[PDB]
């Protein structure tokens, strides 16, 4: 939903993005939605398909895995809250065919 | 070192009863289904009069074989017919050919018509109209 | 998976020596003909091979068949993977119903023996290591991907009932 | 690992005489020769070892039929096959 | 042979060594105690669901 | 060679000069001592180049190949003594002297400094080999095979003289390979076909194509006392290497007509190994293995541009040690059962346990188990002719398939039992039978540590 | 050792601390014991040789050659001067193999040191290396006269085609 | 003992194989090729901080 | 599928006097067992069924051979046959491969090997 075009630098591996590449983005409500820090996203050794939404909440989530080293659960409820970050993200994406079935009908 | 009846000669109609057996007892009195007539297809240099080929075949499987050595382990005296394919080849099975094995892969050959479609989970079919419309509709708003 | 069959070959390896040879699913009998320990070890891994209610590879098996939930597959692939899971259940009770169920039928001089602590030290280490394998490995691992975590009505939990039937 | 002696083979052959309801425990021990009360043609030549077909039953080839008339001649070469007594 | 500590049989059911059954019954208890975190506490799908998002207008 | 030829000729008035049965121990003693001196001045450096002394040596600089030529006279005398020791000492002194007389000319060959010194020494053999073929064999078909060994080698090699004398008075003189800096190219004509073709065809008759291999299972099948010149005749086949000396230069730009030599020797490779799985003579089983993966070098020389010369050199002495030992495995186990029929030698692997390892570590070098000198050789040839055309991986891959099923068929015929016969075959593979079966794998797997010694220029 | 400009790496930049809990950590049991068990038989023995090896020294020198003639000398029928021009030339091709080995190891340097991003970062290697290998097979690799290695009989004549065909026959450049 | 059987097996080569390792990183121009620290916030041996 | 293999048929009384074909092989076995048992042999028996098996397969095919047929002239469909076909392929590559290599480019910048 973001982007702009004409990447200045010729760096591949789509970190050359508008800011952050979503799965589709944004698209309607909201027509914009922001992201984390790209200078920290490259400072954190983290692969692609992890620069999507709920990353900043996950970058603070998995930090406690080492910040509580001989642990069994750093925060199990936050895993249910990061899933609640994920499920609210995904049901926001599930409203495509609720609209696209109807918005492609006549008016 | 045996020179008399060392091997065959240009046959296989050189008075066939004299061959098996002067030595090389392939036939008893030239009526044993293995008289040295079997030059099958003259003009090939392979298998002359030859106490040898097209004799009954397909496999000394070394089963019970209780006369003695009989089969393949224990070495009977004069029974070599054609070999080097028969220390690893056996007998008849249950049924017959009915090549259902190519018919077994034919089930996915029909399901290659299912390779033409996709497998999207959400939603189901809705295959009768243009309401499906795989991709998005309008712009921002 | 590596903890499954090296147990299970060795589990049944005590049985083939026990009749000194048959290795046939015929001519066996029932479970407890002085066979207390290994029949208990048979009903764990063959229950793991059912499709993991809470056992070892539940964090490997369930998370992949519910990774093929939302996918661009052949649509005959899920009509070939998930059907194969149901066929894995009748693998279980077959060795139960011939070697661990029936009346004792086999030729006589029952020469069974099970008490060599070389075998008892063998199984008791791996069966304990079997159960708590994934609950240590998957509990202590870096996640690398974004999970599915969505499974709506009449489409979600029948993969267990695939195994129940 | 389990060994064997020759006093067990004398009993099992003798027991399945008593296990058959066609034959009483009044026939001879080692040599009733089967014909004494053996009948008829089939089913008194191969059925007489069909009980040991399940018990001993190591596939018992075609030669084993007419040697088995003498009921001691059964006991003779079972010791030859399965590497038995001294 | 050398030691006949487990005797051969004539189908009279030779028994166990009266200690094997203790280890046998011990490892049925350790797995049905391990049904603890299967139910208490773990549900079918702890994700939350959508309440049929039809009113999108 | 300063003086390697000069001590090895001094071996010759030592044998007849000796006493009685001491003649075996006196010859094998001193013959091992050259192996220090052979190594000694050679293997020097190394960057363009080592011209050695004079018109008699270019030191075999970038292709060593010559240390292996000097193992063999102290390898064959310990092998030949099995069934030779019934003849007279006057002929036992002969058979050692002509064998040394075969090593004399091979030493000035492979180095040779020229191309016309090469030929007269390329043809200086074939007289002492033919004496070992005709006398000292077994029952007949020696004598026609003594004539099939000629008249292929000699019919081809005479149009060398017509072309090599033609070069000597056309462009300067051929006398040096280092006066070959001035080389005019050879274009497409109707006379320059034959200049290429006559200069090449006399090398094809020794390292065979699929055609004209008809002499190779003749001399090796009917063969002396215990592989005694058969070990020599496998070196002599790979001692027709001189195509590496010629065709790198001296008509460099004729690949236009390489194609009837490629396809004949690339499809023949996939067939002439396939035509051996039904052999019944054991020494003829090995004799077709020597056809197949020798003919892989013929598509490795004509295709130029190294990463092939990395491998085409390593394949000349790949089965220099392998196919020698396989003949030694069959020169043994014939002293005990007097037939070479592969059917008859069953019931084995229980009777002779110590030589089971000698079967396998032979046949594990054709499977070739990559850290050896073998799959460092093939996998440079494979990665070379891939870059010719991509389709050549198919035929050369099926070459790798069938020889896997081929080598084990010679192993697995000994893993059977009950032996049915054979009150003989008692001798439990004595101290000599393992000694001359050793010194083959002991350098073969040793050189796999640093095989930079086995490389061309390249 | 070497010089770090030939074999570069960024600093270390290694985080630390982060305990935050009284949960039992085994890291205090591990590094505080086993480092001493290896410190005795290694550091004491390596120092013992280090004085024993400093008892006497041995010398080996740099080997620098003489480059008076270069390329286009000499006349055709000469041998001597056209031997030196190949002894010049072959040393200028064994060396130019190994400069490609150095730059390739430089590519191995970044990628195991970053690993995660590895594409959008380090900015240099895929630009430098493919401006050197693309500057390799042109004019310095006789493709396909590489078999005889063709010193000055073909090494000039790729570069004749790089002059007689290139830069004039482009119609009209 | 469990004393001379166990100490001879493992304890001696670790002395050996370490000696070809510490004397090796300073000789070869590439040692082990260790990756980065994978940090979220910021502290460790530096000073930089983050929100 | 290769083959039927005819494991039961009829008899009784098609040529009932066919017996004593065993008298051949019993004669051989009485010859063999009397040969095989002896206190001092130390070596194999000849058994020329092997000798007639190799020598009628190794030699005695070319003294047999006459080219009177065309099924031995069939080999031009098998000897020179496929060798024609491998030439047809390999000159279509290295020519179509050649023109693309000169006219235009296909390989990249990092192709030093080759
Ligand atoms: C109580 C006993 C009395 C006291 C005994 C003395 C105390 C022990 C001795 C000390 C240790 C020395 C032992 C040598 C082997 C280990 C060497 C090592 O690891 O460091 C390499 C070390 C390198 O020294 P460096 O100073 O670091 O660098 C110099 C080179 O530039 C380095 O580069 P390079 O030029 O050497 O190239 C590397 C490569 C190149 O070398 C080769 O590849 C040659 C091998 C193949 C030859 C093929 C050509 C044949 C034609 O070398 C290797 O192959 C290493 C493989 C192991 C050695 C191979 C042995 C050759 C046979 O040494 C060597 O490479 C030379 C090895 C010489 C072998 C000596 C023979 C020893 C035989 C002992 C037998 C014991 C039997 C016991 C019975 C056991 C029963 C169970
Ligand atoms: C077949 C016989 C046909 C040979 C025809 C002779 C070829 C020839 O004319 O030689 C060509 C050339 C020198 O001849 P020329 O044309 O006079 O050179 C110009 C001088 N200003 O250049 C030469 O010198 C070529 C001389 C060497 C070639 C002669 C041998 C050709 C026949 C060998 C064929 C291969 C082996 C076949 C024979 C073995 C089996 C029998």
């Amino acid at each position: 939903a973001r982007r702009y075009l004409g990447d200045a630098s010729v760096e591949p591996d789509p970190l050359r993005m508008p800011t952050f590449p979503p799965d589709y983005g944004f698209p309607e409500r909201k027509e914009r939605e922001m992201v984390a820090t790209q200078q920290e996203m490259n400072d954190a050794q983290l692969v692609l398909q992890q620069r999507d939404y709920c990353a900043h909440y996950l970058i603070r989530f998995l930090k406690c895995k080492r910040d509580s080293f001989p642990n069994f659960l750093a925060c199990k409820h936050e895993r249910h809250d990061w899933d609640y970050c994920e499920h609210l993200d995904y049901v926001k994406r599930m409203k495509e065919f609720e609209r696209e079935r109807r918005l492609l009908q006549r008016k | 070192a045996s020179h008399i009846t060392k091997d065959m000669l240009p046959g296989p109609y050189p008075k066939t009863p004299e061959e098996r057996a002067a030595a090389a007892k392939k036939y008893n009195m030239r009526v044993e289904d293995y008289e040295p007539y079997p030059d099958d297809g003259t003009g090939y240099g392979d298998y002359p009069k030859l106490p040898d080929r097209s004799q009954q075949e397909r496999d000394p499987w070394y089963d019970w074989d209780h006369p003695d050595l009989r089969l393949n382990w224990g070495e009977p005296m004069h029974w070599d017919l054609d070999m080097y394919i028969r220390n690893r080849v056996d007998t008849s099975p249950t049924p017959v050919n009915w090549n259902l094995m190519c018919k077994h892969l034919f089930g996915f050959v029909a399901f290659m018509l299912f390779m033409f479609w996709v497998g999207e989970t959400y939603p189901a079919y809705q295959p009768v109209g243009p309401k499906q419309y795989p991709y998005n509709n309008l712009y921002l708003e | 998976h590596a903890f499954f069959k090296a147990m299970l070959f060795m589990c049944s390896g005590s049985i083939i020596h026990s009749l000194n040879d048959e290795q046939d699913i015929r001519k066996m009998g029932g479970l407890f003909k002085a066979m207390p320990f290994t029949t208990t070890a048979l009903i764990v891994g063959s229950l793991a091979l059912t499709g993991m209610p809470f056992l070892t590879g539940f964090y490997s098996k369930d998370l992949i068949i519910e990774a093929a939930n939302t996918s661009y597959t052949n649509a005959w692939a899920l009509l070939m993977t998930l059907i194969a899971t149901s066929f894995t259940a009748i693998y279980s009770t077959r060795i139960i119903f011939f070697a661990l169920l029936g009346q004792p039928r086999f030729p006589t001089l029952v020469n069974i023996n099970e008490n060599n602590p070389l075998l008892i030290n063998s199984i008791k280490r791996l069966l304990i290591g079997s159960l708590f394998a994934g609950y240590i490995i998957s509990n202590n691992i870096p996640p690398t991907t974004i999970p599915q975590m969505t499974m709506p009505y009449y489409l979600k939990t029948t993969a267990l009932i695939v195994t129940i039937l | 690992a389990p060994p064997l002696t020759l006093e067990g083979i004398k009993d099992r052959v003798l027991y399945v005489l008593k296990l058959y309801d066609k034959i009483d425990p009044e026939k001879l021990s080692v040599n009733s020769h089967f014909m004494k009360d053996l009948g008829l043609d089939s089913l008194d030549q191969v059925e007489i070892i069909m009980a040991m077909e399940d018990e001993f039953g190591f596939e018992i080839p075609d030669i084993d039929a007419e040697k088995l008339m003498c009921p001691q001649e059964i006991v003779d070469y079972i010791a030859d096959k399965k590497d038995v007594y001294e | 042979g050398g030691g006949a500590h487990i005797e051969p049989r004539y189908r009279q059911f030779p028994q166990l060594t009266r200690s094997q059954v203790i280890q046998a019954e011990f490892f049925s208890a350790t797995m049905w105690f391990w049904i603890l975190w299967r139910f208490w506490h773990d549900s079918d799908a702890v994700l939350g669901h959508f309440p049929y998002p039809d009113p999108s207008q | 060679m300063l003086k390697y030829i000069i001590p090895t000729i001094m071996l010759m008035p030592l044998t007849w000069l000796s006493k009685n049965n001491m003649i075996w121990v006196n010859s094998t003693a001193h013959s091992l001592l050259i192996s220090f001196t052979s190594l000694l001045l050679m293997n020097q450096f190394g960057d363009n180049s080592l011209n050695f002394s004079l018109l008699f040596f270019s030191d075999s600089l970038s292709t060593p190949l010559l240390i292996l030529t000097m193992w063999l006279l102290p390898l064959m005398l310990m092998a030949s003594q099995h069934h030779l020791s019934k003849e007279n000492l006057t002929r036992k002194k002969l058979f050692i002297t002509m064998l040394i007389s075969l090593q004399l000319f091979l030493i000035m060959t492979f180095t040779a400094m020229e191309l016309i010194l090469f030929y007269i020494l390329f043809e200086a053999t074939l007289v002492p080999t033919l004496i070992i073929i005709t006398r000292w064999g077994n029952q007949t078909e020696r004598l026609n095979a003594g004539l099939y060994f000629l008249f292929y080698t000699l019919a081809g090699s005479l149009p060398l003289l017509v072309a090599l004398i033609y070069i000597q008075n056309t462009v300067g003189s051929l006398n040096f390979l280092m006066l070959q800096y001035w080389v005019q190219p050879v274009h497409n004509s109707w006379s320059n076909v034959f200049m290429w073709l006559a200069c090449m065809m006399a090398f094809m008759v020794k390292m065979p194509l699929y055609g004209l291999h008809l002499w190779l299972p003749k001399a090796h099948v009917e063969a002396p006392i215990a592989g005694s010149m058969v070990l020599a005749a496998v070196l002599l086949k790979l001692g027709g290497y001189g195509m590496l000396r010629i065709t790198l230069i001296l008509n460099p730009m004729t690949d236009f007509m390489a194609y009837p030599f490629i396809m004949l020797s690339l499809w023949g490779m996939i067939m002439t190994s396939s035509i051996c799985l039904r052999q019944t003579d054991l020494k003829s089983l090995i004799a077709y293995s020597s056809v197949s993966h020798m003919a892989l070098v013929i598509v490795a020389i004509l295709i130029q541009t190294p990463w092939s010369y990395m491998g085409a050199t390593a394949l000349m002495i790949a089965h220099g040690l392998t196919s020698s030992m396989l003949f030694c495995l069959a020169n043994s186990n014939y002293e005990r059962i007097h037939s070479r029929t592969m059917i008859l030698a069953r019931g084995l692997q229980t009777l002779l346990p110590l030589m089971a390892t000698w079967w396998l570590l032979a046949s594990l070098t054709n499977l070739a188990l990559p850290p050896t000198i073998n799959l460092i050789g093939e996998l440079f040839v494979v990665m070379s002719t891939f870059s010719w055309s991509n389709i050549t991986i198919i035929l050369m891959g099926v070459n790798m398939v069938i020889t896997a099923l081929y080598s084990l068929y010679m192993l697995i015929m000994t893993q059977r039992g009950k032996y049915t016969y054979h009150i003989n075959n008692i001798s439990p593979s004595f101290t000599r039978e393992n000694a001359l079966m050793s010194l083959h794998i002991l350098p073969l797997l040793l050189l796999t540590l640093n095989p930079k010694i086995i490389l061309g220029p390249l | 050792s070497w010089d770090k400009d030939v074999y570069p790496e960024p600093p270390r930049r290694t985080p630390a601390p982060s305990p935050q809990t009284s949960l039992p950590n085994p890291i205090t049991y591990l590094t505080k014991a086993f480092d001493l068990l290896v410190d005795r038989p290694v550091t004491l023995v390596r120092e013992f040789i280090e004085r024993q090896h400093a008892k006497n020294k041995y010398y080996y020198y740099h080997r620098e050659f003489r480059r008076v003639p270069d390329i286009t000398e000499c006349q055709e029928k000469d041998v001597l001067c056209m031997f030196e021009a190949e002894m010049q030339w072959r040393r200028d091709y064994k060396v130019d193999q190994e400069i490609v080995n150095i730059i390739q190891e430089r590519l191995k340097a970044c990628q195991q040191r970053e690993g995660e991003s590895h594409r959008q970062n380090c900015a240099k290697e895929l630009e430098q290396f493919t401006q050197v290998v693309k500057a390799y097979q042109d004019r310095y690799h006789d493709l396909g006269a590489h078999y005889s290695a063709r010193k000055c009989l073909a090494k000039q004549k790729q570069r004749m085609l790089a002059e007689r065909k290139a830069a004039k026959e482009a119609a009209a450049a | 003992r469990h004393s001379i059987f166990a100490f001879t097996h493992v304890l001696i080569p670790v002395w050996i194989i370490h000696y070809y390792l510490k004397y090796h990183v300073t000789t070869k121009p590439y040692t082990i090729v260790e990756k980065k620290p994978r940090i979220f916030p910021g502290d460790t041996i530096l000073e930089t901080g983050e929100v | 599928t290769t083959l039927d293999p005819a494991e039961y048929d009829i008899s009784s009384e098609t040529r009932k006097a066919q017996a004593e074909r065993l008298a051949i092989r019993s004669r051989l076995k009485r010859e063999y067992q009397l040969q095989y048992y002896d206190p001092s042999r130390r070596g194999v028996i000849e058994d020329p069924a092997l000798v007639r098996w190799t020598y009628a397969r190794s030699a005695n095919i070319y003294p047999n051979f006459r080219p009177n047929t065309k099924t031995s002239l069939l080999g031009a469909l098998f000897g020179i046959g496929p060798l024609v076909f491998w030439y047809y392929v390999f000159k279509t590559d290295r020519d179509r491969k050649e023109k693309l290599i000169q006219e235009g480019k296909l390989d990249r910048t990092f192709n030093i090997s080759y």
